[PDB]
C-alpha cells in the first residue's frame, strides 16, 4: 500500500521523504499534462503501473498490503505475495528505484500546475 | 468520473477555473494533515468519501461514470445509479456543493505540502 510505498521511497532515498515527491512536477501527486523531467516521468509510469494493476481483480494499489524488504538502499518484494500484491509491490520498488536515480529539481517542486500541466 | 466532477464544480462555482481546486490547501488534490480552512475540509471529506466507495468491489471512484444533472448551482444525482455510481456521485455532488459555500483563500492555493501538511 501507499504506507509501504512511502517507506520504499526512503529506502532508496533516505536523505529525503516521500513528501518531496508529493507535490513535484505534473504527476508526482495525482496525474495530468506533460512530464517535466526524468523524476516527473518516474511518477507518470508509476501511476500507469498502478492503473495496470487495477486491472488485476479486486486489486487496490493504495490499499493492498504486500511483503517487501529494504536492505541498505535495495528493495525486495517477497514471494508469498498474491498476484495483486506482487504486481503493486514491484510497481512501488521500480518507482522507488527510479526516484533515486533521477535528478531532483527544486524549481519543479510546488509548481503552479494550472500553467504547466495542461 | 473525474470529468463529471469537474463539471459539477464549474456548475456550483462558475467564477472559477476547476484548476483553482487542483492544488488548494492540504486536501484539494487529496492528501493529509490539518485542514487549512472550510474549503480544504470540503476536499478532506471528499477524499474520505472516495475511500469508502473503494470498499465496494470493483468501484473505481476516479473512473466510475455516473448519472447526474448539474443545473445552475443545482446538482442532482439520478436514481438510475448503482451502489458504486450512486456513492461516487453523492461524493462529488456534496463536495461541489461544499465548495460553493466555503470562501476561497488565494493564500491557500499551491501551498508547500511537505512543510504544511506533514
Ligand atoms: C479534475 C478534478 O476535479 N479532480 C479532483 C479535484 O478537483 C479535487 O479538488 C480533488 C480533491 O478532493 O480530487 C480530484 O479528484
Ligand atoms: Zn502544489
Ligand atoms: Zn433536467
Amino acid at each position: 500500500n501507499i504506507k509501504q510505498f512511502n517507506n520504499m521511497i526512503q529506502c532508496t532515498v533516505p536523505a529525503r521523504s516521500w513528501w518531496d515527491f508529493a507535490d513535484y512536477g505534473c504527476y508526482c501527486g495525482s496525474g495530468s499534462g506533460s512530464p517535466v523531467d526524468d523524476l516527473d516521468r518516474c511518477c507518470q509510469v508509476h501511476d500507469n503501473c498502478y492503473n495496470a494493476g487495477g486491472g488485476v481483480t479486486g486489486c487496490a494499489p493504495k490499499s493492498k498490503t504486500y511483503t517487501y524488504e529494504c536492505s541498505q538502499g535495495t528493495l525486495t518484494c517477497s514471494g508469498e505475495n498474491s498476484a495483486c500484491a506482487a504486481t503493486v509491490c514491484d510497481c512501488d520498488r521500480l518507482a522507488a528505484i527510479c526516484f533515486a536515480g533521477a535528478p531532483y529539481n527544486d524549481n519543479n517542486y510546488n509548481i503552479d500546475l494550472k500553467s504547466r500541466c495542461q | 468520473n473525474t470529468y463529471q466532477f469537474r463539471n459539477m464544480i464549474q456548475c456550483t462555482v462558475p467564477s472559477r477555473s476547476w484548476w483553482d481546486f487542483a492544488d488548494y490547501g492540504c486536501y484539494c488534490g487529496c492528501g493529509s494533515g490539518t485542514p487549512v480552512d472550510d474549503l480544504d475540509r470540503c476536499c478532506q471529506v471528499h477524499c474520505n468519501c472516495y475511500r469508502q466507495a473503494g470498499e465496494i468491489s470493483g468501484c473505481r471512484p476516479k473512473f466510475k461514470t455516473y448519472t447526474y444533472e448539474c443545473s445552475g448551482g443545482t446538482l442532482t444525482c439520478k436514481g438510475d445509479n448503482n451502489a458504486c455510481a450512486a456513492s461516487s456521485c453523492d461524493c462529488d455532488r456534496l463536495a461541489a456543493i461544499c465548495f460553493a459555500g466555503a470562501p476561497y483563500n488565494d493564500n491557500n492555493y499551491n501551498i508547500d505540502l511537505k512543510a504544511r501538511c506533514n
